[PDB]
């Protein structure tokens, strides 16, 4: 998912996001984690998309 | 600018498919409940 996009997995987000797509849970610990895989690691390893 | 609506219906998935949203900022509500909920009135302050 990109960056420009984030503040639909935030909480209280109207998105369709997260009432069709990922509906995250709150009773147990979690952390959310925006990271980008850059291209030369993607070339390293066989990650694409 | 500044609006205040009373008195009416608001068709909010309508009006959230002609914006983009980069971050948004809520104190003792959230937009669930606006997507949800109903309310005395309602004031939009918008400007650039
Ligand atoms: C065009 C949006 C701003 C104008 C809204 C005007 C009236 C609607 C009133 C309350 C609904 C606000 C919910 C907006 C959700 C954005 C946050 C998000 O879930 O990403």
């Amino acid at each position: 998912l990109p960056f420009s996009m984030k503040s639909t997995l935030a909480i209280g987000s109207a998105e369709a996001i997260s009432m069709f797509n990922y509906n995250q849970d709150y009773s147990n610990p979690t952390c959310r984690i925006h990271a980008a895989v850059t291209a030369n690691v993607s070339t390293a390893l066989n990650f694409t998309a | 600018s500044r609006r205040v609506f009373t008195n009416c219906n608001y068709n909010l998935t309508k009006l959230l498919s002609l914006v983009q949203v980069d971050e948004f900022v809520c104190h003792k509500t959230t937009p669930e409940a606006l997507a949800t909920g109903c309310y005395s009135s309602l004031t939009v302050d918008w400007f650039a």
